[PDB]
């Protein structure tokens, strides 16, 4: 019974939506915490004016470290900050003023319970009066060739409000300095940070040190979770400490690997079972297999006899093809020919099926849903919206000519098919030329 | 809590223009004393001084109409940056000049009702400023062309300047209609010399230089004139930050933010050593800070990538040499991988490393057609703006190629 | 496309109705006017339509039958031999139309 | 906390993984969870099988593939939200707001925080499962739409009593690989292996097909005596058993397709039930063979044509695979496309090959093949055949010209 009170303190903790005095900060992030924090409370505290842009990858911890800051300062200067919050994804060039028109109030409502839309801003908070901070994810979509009005306001602000003002943007491109328009280029105040990357195997044992343990006495068992996990991380040959220096190794982004680890401490029943699934660690392999269930060979495992076959066929027509192109007769003209030479190496006896040009129809069907085929300049998904609506207005001739002369080409190569095919299939010996 | 403010809070608080200033003014005298209507052009770099020596040239023309030496006029200020619209122009100019609120369209006819049939003693002067004027562009450069050409009225008695990024730009882009009526009267500005940076650096910190301070011990708060203390910024320091700034660019915003980096390095150097007599700041802070501006985090997140990136890389390049081409299949480069392990293939290791790459070190996973976290690399790489990739749904013929130079890339492989 | 097709479907329903523009129209048509629904669609000629949109849209048809009060009739016109429309649809919609269809010859050369 | 969980077959670890990353606690379940795999996997019918066991979890459930484009999803949302808000939550003093309002986005985040701030009076934090089923199956899609669904629920003021929870289903691999570097919870739906399939037909569609009409006839008519509901489910199994046997190489391991088949021959296969035919399913087999033997899932002298349309169809399928090389001598590439040709020559070779002259019969048969679309053209809208652009190619099968080609004696068989 008791248990539960652990095993939902590990969740509560990986999640990351702790309270600030129980909040974590990574080792190798600190120096870039320290640097953002300093001009956060030089902004809000002593009433500075700055302009940030943090750098590096989707799912760095960058916006993580602001709402850190954040939660730290409302405990003591709640009253003296207005924070602005716009997603490149959401807004807009045109909804974007909308929401901070919107968010001024909301949080002036809760405080008191584009010419001149800036200039009345600065003159109602004048009024009013706070520090007002504005916060930008996928700067480099408001830093698109479409005019950069929003920033180019916003960076210009910096160094003429009369309200103290501060800015942090956040992307993932590095050549941010080029997004921006040389306008705009110039009016930021160009203190660029860039998120500090895991480097060593020695920063992520300690990124999951940090994670994992637990600092109060919430349950009679934490002492023994934080001894087995120091353990775990101690010894090299630890199956998790295994599977850690190969997720090191692979790819650099920790969230990837605590996403990975949440369903085993989700999962474990009992502290028992918790124990011995962290010490035998093979639910993080059929995790792994299942992340890897839907890809090219998980597909080809699944199929029939017969969609393998006219498979086969089609991947020897594509070869033999100077382009690669193939059509659905050629796929059934060498399907006879293979089962006929089949056939044919059968003695005939003294006094196996070709399907049907129709019934094979459903199999090339199943085969072009399943993504082995696609269709000749097949662009598949489209971008945005723009280029979906042109994409919907066309008619492709591929769409309108017969079923038996759309032009395919192909996903997996013979060389591939002899890789994962079995050699106990019968076809199997077709997958040479 | 009091705002705490240390001995180098002055430096980052806190002449070069007159020539351009009497041009500008001497065009202006002379039409809006006569009563007459014409087009002012202004050109140049950001950050060169352009639209404070506007401002400045219009503040003295108030003070000349205040001496009533020229005769009352009225000012309107308008960025091309800052509105929402195009067709706002129209409505706010019509707004200032009128006090009314009707729509562009009626705004603009408005405007030309206006300038063109009033008689010119039922007016008072006008002068626009019409900043980011090549932003303001659209299909047909109606307000390129409608603004100047009201200039033309001699019954207009309006002034109209206009910023923009280049001199030539109606002999560039505007047509010869447009072009005629702009004219002659254009003025450009230049960026500016190291010695004009260290000038007005001098010039915004003339009373701070070798100056005392009263400071507080306790928490490092310091009154300009507890114990006294001094304060120094390096010439030598002004005069490396103003060489290089000047060798980079014009904008004056550059030098000023140099200047605020290197006294908030010296603050920070100074809190560190007293954990809350002459405080020199020092050609290293000023260095600092053009290391930062010069350096590209490029190489070192590179050599920062994981092994699969390092390994993509890797392949990429091994193919850009075999083939003399810019761009790879990852028909190319998924098997030239393999080829890359394989030929290593004697090696114990490569064992293990394929067992990682291939099965991700388990028996009950098999072969992949990819290495593992393929799609993670290659849309990570494509997230940094490193690589960069065409859009088509096969998985193969699907093309692939570097975004940053080849020489950085060798470069980063080399260290690994 | 489909996109147009449902629009313009849902365009004459509601006129049909209000003479006594989504799906949301065919679940709330009882709630609004108190009857029950049946609906005739007339492909008024078959070899003409693009296969792959009335493909789709016969789909996005076979959504309407979870609700109790909806009932669908469709009326295919064919010039050439029925095997033609086989070769353009999808197998998957052909089972749909192969439950419960009527085949009829109208054509004035019946048997001199 | 704790969420029971369902037994269902087949889908076990993916039920393990959606008793993970759900549950009443919003501080312990995801911002977005992602379930994919392709139709016929069971998503749908797993996920409503999951909230089917929990009630208290406040789940609203969408289809984009009713909803045709963006702006029925995004209004569906509020519409939906805010009326199980009410059904749940009903002493609450609320106003209504109207979906129709939802225009944008950002309109959502707005109706969704006025909502939100509405219910503020709530004591406890709690979970609102929005769910979309087939968010790829949206018709009007592109790339960058699901972002805006990813990245939501953060603009959203972390204060509120009611947070959202978002949960997709997916279809296509190529859409999950643009967005993993997110690192999105993720569950996998594999295809069902054939003895997965068989199970689940069995224990689906057994019963219902067990009682219906045609046996309520069939075992009155053979005046069955000592019939039992055990025999008549061993009956009605083996008939989903043969079926898969036959046709599994055929519809591949789709339950759909196997569904169908089924519906198409169980009353001829109930048909051929007897007295001696139960209790030996061997012989069942043995007499209703040729069920097993063709597929039955076809629609349904095939062509019947005059003799001038027949030879304007046998000519214009010689000018759509003959090379115009040959026509100066001949008369004097199966696999592929046919090629396009002009009238010009489709003329002459009727001409040529009939056993005719201009008269208005010949033209009028050539429009009555376009008209059943025998004979394609190179447009789609604005027919205009008469405007020289136009080019004609052959729709029409060489299985269909050769049995012309027998029926008007010709001998196209020696042209080529
Ligand atoms: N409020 C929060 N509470 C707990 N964890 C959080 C919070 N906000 C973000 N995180 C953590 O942040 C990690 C991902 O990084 P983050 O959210 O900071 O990047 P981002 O803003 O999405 O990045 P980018 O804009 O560069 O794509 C996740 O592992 C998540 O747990
Ligand atoms: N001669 C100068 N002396 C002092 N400060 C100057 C001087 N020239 C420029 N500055 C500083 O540069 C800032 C920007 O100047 P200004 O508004 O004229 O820009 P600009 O040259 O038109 O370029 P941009 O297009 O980037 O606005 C001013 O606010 C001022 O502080
Ligand atoms: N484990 C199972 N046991 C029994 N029946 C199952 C099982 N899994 C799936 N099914 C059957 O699968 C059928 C198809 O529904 P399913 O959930 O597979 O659709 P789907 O893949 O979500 O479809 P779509 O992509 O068209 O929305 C259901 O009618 C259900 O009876």
């Amino acid at each position: 019974p008791g248990f539960g009170s652990l095993q939902r303190r590990l969740l509560q903790q990986l999640y990351g939506t702790l309270p600030t005095d129980e909040k974590i900060i990574f080792t190798y992030l600190q120096d870039c915490q320290q640097e953002i924090d300093r001009i956060i409370k030089q902004s809000i505290i002593q009433k500075e004016s700055h302009s940030v842009i943090l750098v590096g990858p989707r799912q760095s911890y960058k916006t993580y470290l602001l709402d850190y800051e954040l939660s730290l300062l409302q405990q003591s200067y709640k009253e003296q900050f207005i924070t602005i919050r716009l997603n490149g994804f959401i807004h807009s060039e045109q909804t974007a003023i909308n929401g901070i028109a919107t968010q001024l109030e909301q949080q002036l409502q809760k405080i008191h319970g584009l010419t001149e839309v800036f200039e009345k801003i600065l003159l109602l908070l004048d009024s009013t009066t706070i520090t007002v901070v504005f916060i930008f994810d996928e700067i480099d979509t408001f830093a698109g060739p479409v005019r950069q009005t929003l920033l180019y306001n916003l960076f210009d602000m910096v160094e003429h409000s009369r309200v103290p003002v501060c800015i942090f943007g956040c992307t993932t491109k590095l050549n941010i300095l080029e997004y921006l328009e040389k306008r705009v280029k110039s009016r930021f105040s160009q203190r660029v940070i860039y998120m500090p990357q895991i480097q060593n195997l020695d920063d992520m044992v300690d990124a999951v040190r940090n994670l994992l343990t637990v600092r109060s006495e919430i349950s009679p068992w934490v002492s023994q979770w934080n001894e087995t996990l120091e353990k775990e991380l101690s010894d090299p040959r630890s199956n998790l400490n295994r599977h850690i220096r190969m997720n090191f190794e692979t790819f650099r982004s920790l969230p990837t690997l605590k996403n990975s680890i949440i369903p085993l401490v989700a999962t474990s029943k009992n502290f028992g079972s918790l124990c011995t699934a962290i010490k035998s660690c093979s639910f993080l392999d059929i995790y792994n297999k299942n992340q890897l269930s839907n890809n090219l060979t998980g597909r080809l495992q699944s199929l029939s006899d017969l969609e393998l076959a006219i498979l086969i066929s089609a991947a020897r027509v594509a070869l033999r093809a100077k382009d690669g192109s193939f059509n659905f007769n050629l796929a059934y003209a060498e399907y006879e020919k293979m089962i006929k030479a089949i056939n044919s190496r059968i003695p005939t006896v003294a006094p196996i099926k070709l399907w049907l040009k129709k019934d094979v129809k459903n199999v090339w069907e199943n085969l072009v849903q399943l993504d082995f085929f696609t269709e000749k300049s097949a662009v598949g998904l489209r971008d945005n919206a723009t280029a979906a609506f042109y994409a919907s207005n066309y008619q492709f001739q591929g769409t309108m000519i017969p079923f038996d002369l759309r032009s395919y080409q192909m996903q997996i190569i013979l060389q591939e098919l002899r890789r994962i095919i079995p050699k106990s299939n019968m076809y199997y010996s077709w997958t040479q030329l | 809590h009091q705002i705490v403010e240390t001995i180098f809070s002055k430096v980052k608080k806190q002449p070069a223009r007159e020539n351009e200033f009497a041009s500008i003014y001497l065009s202006a005298y002379s039409a809006i004393e006569s009563d007459s209507a014409t087009t002012i052009y202004v050109a140049g770099t950001p950050g060169v001084g352009k639209t404070l020596t506007v401002r400045e040239v219009v503040k003295e023309l108030l003070s000349s109409s205040a001496q009533r030496e020229i005769p009352d006029f009225l000012y309107v200020e308008i960025n091309g940056l800052k509105m929402v619209k195009p067709t706002d122009c129209y409505e706010t100019l019509w707004n200032k000049v009128s006090g009314e609120r009707l729509t562009w369209a009626a705004s603009m006819e408005s405007l030309e009702f206006y300038f063109k049939r009033v008689p010119k003693n039922k007016k008072k002067t006008i002068v626009v400023l019409l900043d980011e004027l090549d932003a303001m562009v659209t299909k047909s450069q109606d307000i390129m062309y409608n603004f100047f050409n009201w200039t033309t009225y001699e019954n207009a008695k309006l002034i109209v300047i206009a910023v923009a990024n280049t001199m030539d730009l109606p002999e560039r882009q505007l047509g010869n209609k447009i072009t005629s009526r702009i004219g002659f009267t254009r003025i450009m500005f230049t960026g500016y010399t190291h010695e004009e940076l260290k000038n007005i650096i001098d010039l915004r910190l003339k009373g701070l230089n070798d100056s005392f301070f009263y400071v507080d011990t306790k928490t490092g708060n310091a009154i300009l004139i507890v114990r006294k203390v001094r304060l120094r910024m390096s010439a030598d320091a002004i005069e490396i930050a103003s060489r290089k700034v000047a060798s980079v660019s014009g904008d004056a915003r550059r030098a000023l933010k140099v200047c605020k980096r290197a006294a908030e390095i010296a603050e920070k150097h100074y809190m560190a050593k007293h954990g809350y007599g002459v405080q020199t700041v020092h050609i290293t802070h000023v260095m600092k800070a053009l290391n930062e501006t010069l350096n590209s985090h490029v190489i070192t997140f590179m050599t920062r990538l994981s092994f699969t990136a390092k390994l993509f890389i890797y392949a990429l390049l091994n193919l850009m040499k075999k083939n003399g081409s810019q761009e790879q299949e990852l028909g190319d480069i998924v098997d030239e991988i393999k080829l890359l392990i394989e030929v290593n293939g004697s090696n114990k290791f490569v064992m293990e490393i394929a067992k990682t790459l291939f099965q991700q070190g388990s028996d009950n996973i098999s072969e992949q057609l990819r290495i593992i976290s393929w799609d993670f690399v290659l849309n990570q790489l494509l997230d940094a703006g490193i690589l960069f990739k065409q859009t088509m749904k096969n998985d193969r013929i699907c093309c692939v190629k570097l975004n940053i130079s080849v020489e950085e890339a060798k470069r980063a492989m080399n260290e690994d | 496309n489909v996109r147009m097709m449902l629009r313009r479907s849902m365009y004459k329903l509601y006129s049909a109705a209000d003479a006594e523009y989504d799906l949301s129209l065919v679940e709330n048509f009882k709630r609004l006017f108190g009857k029950d629904l049946a609906m005739v669609f007339n492909f008024k000629d078959v070899d003409s339509i693009n296969f792959n949109t009335l493909d789709n849209f016969i789909i996005l048809l076979k959504s309407a039958f979870k609700y109790d009060h909806v009932k669908i009739s469709l009326i295919f016109n064919i010039n050439t031999n029925l095997s033609n429309i086989e070769k353009n649809l999808r197998q998957s919609t052909i089972r749909l139309l192969k439950r419960n269809y009527h085949k009829l010859d109208v054509s004035s050369n019946k048997g001199f | 906390m704790n969420v029971t969980t369902p037994e269902v077959a087949f889908r076990e670890y993916q039920t393990n993984c959606l008793a993970s990353y759900i549950s009443a606690d919003p501080d312990i379940t995801p911002s977005n969870l992602i379930l994919q795999g392709y139709s016929g996997t069971g998503k749908t019918y797993t996920l409503k099988k999951y909230f089917n066991a929990n009630p208290n979890l406040h789940a609203v459930w969408l289809e984009p593939v009713e909803l045709v484009s963006w702006k029925p999803l995004l209004q569906a949302i509020a519409r939906t939200v805010q009326y199980k808000l009410k059904t749940l939550y009903p002493n609450i003093p609320t106003t209504d707001y109207d979906p129709l309002q939802v225009e944008e986005p950002f309109l959502l985040v707005k109706t969704l925080h006025n909502i939100f701030v509405q219910y503020e009076s709530l004591q406890e934090k709690t979970c609102l499962f929005l769910i979309l089923d087939g968010f790829d199956s949206l018709q009007d899609l592109d790339a960058a739409l699901f972002n805006k669904y990813i990245k939501l629920n953060e603009l959203l003021p972390k204060d509120s009593k009611i947070n959202i929870k978002f949960i997709y289903t997916m279809l296509e691999t190529s859409f999950l690989q643009r967005y993993s570097t997110h690192c999105i919870p993720t569950v996998m739906f594999p295809r069902y292996n054939v003895d997965e399939v068989s199970t689940i037909l069995v224990m689906s569609r057994c019963g219902e097909l067990m009682e219906d009409s045609c046996l309520r006839k069939r075992i009155i008519e053979e005046q069955i005596t000592d019939c039992t509901d055990d025999q008549f489910q061993n009956v009605a199994a083996n008939f989903i058993h043969l079926i898969v046997q036959a046709f599994h190489s055929y519809t591949g391991n789709d339950i759909f397709a196997l569904n169908d088949l089924i519906d198409f021959k169980w009353p001829k296969y109930v048909s051929r039930i007897t007295k001696e035919n139960i209790f030996e399913p061997l012989a069942l087999y043995k007499s209703a063979i040729k069920l097993f033997l063709s597929t039955d899932d076809n629609l349904s002298q095939t062509y019947d044509l005059s003799i001038i349309s027949k030879y304007l169809l046998i000519a214009s399928y010689i000018c759509s695979y003959l090379e115009p090389r040959y026509d100066a001598s001949i008369f004097s590439p199966r696999y592929l496309q046919p090629s396009l040709f002009a009238i010009e020559r489709l003329l002459a070779i009727f001409q040529a090959i009939f056993p005719m002259k201009a008269n208005i019969e010949v033209f009028q048969n050539l429009s009555e093949l376009h008209t059943l679309k025998l004979i394609a053209t190179t447009m789609n809208k604005n027919i205009d055949y008469l405007s020289p652009k136009v080019r004609w190619k052959v729709n029409v099968p060489w299985e269909i010209i050769k049995e012309i080609s027998e029926s008007v004696h010709f001998n196209i068989s020696d042209y080529f």
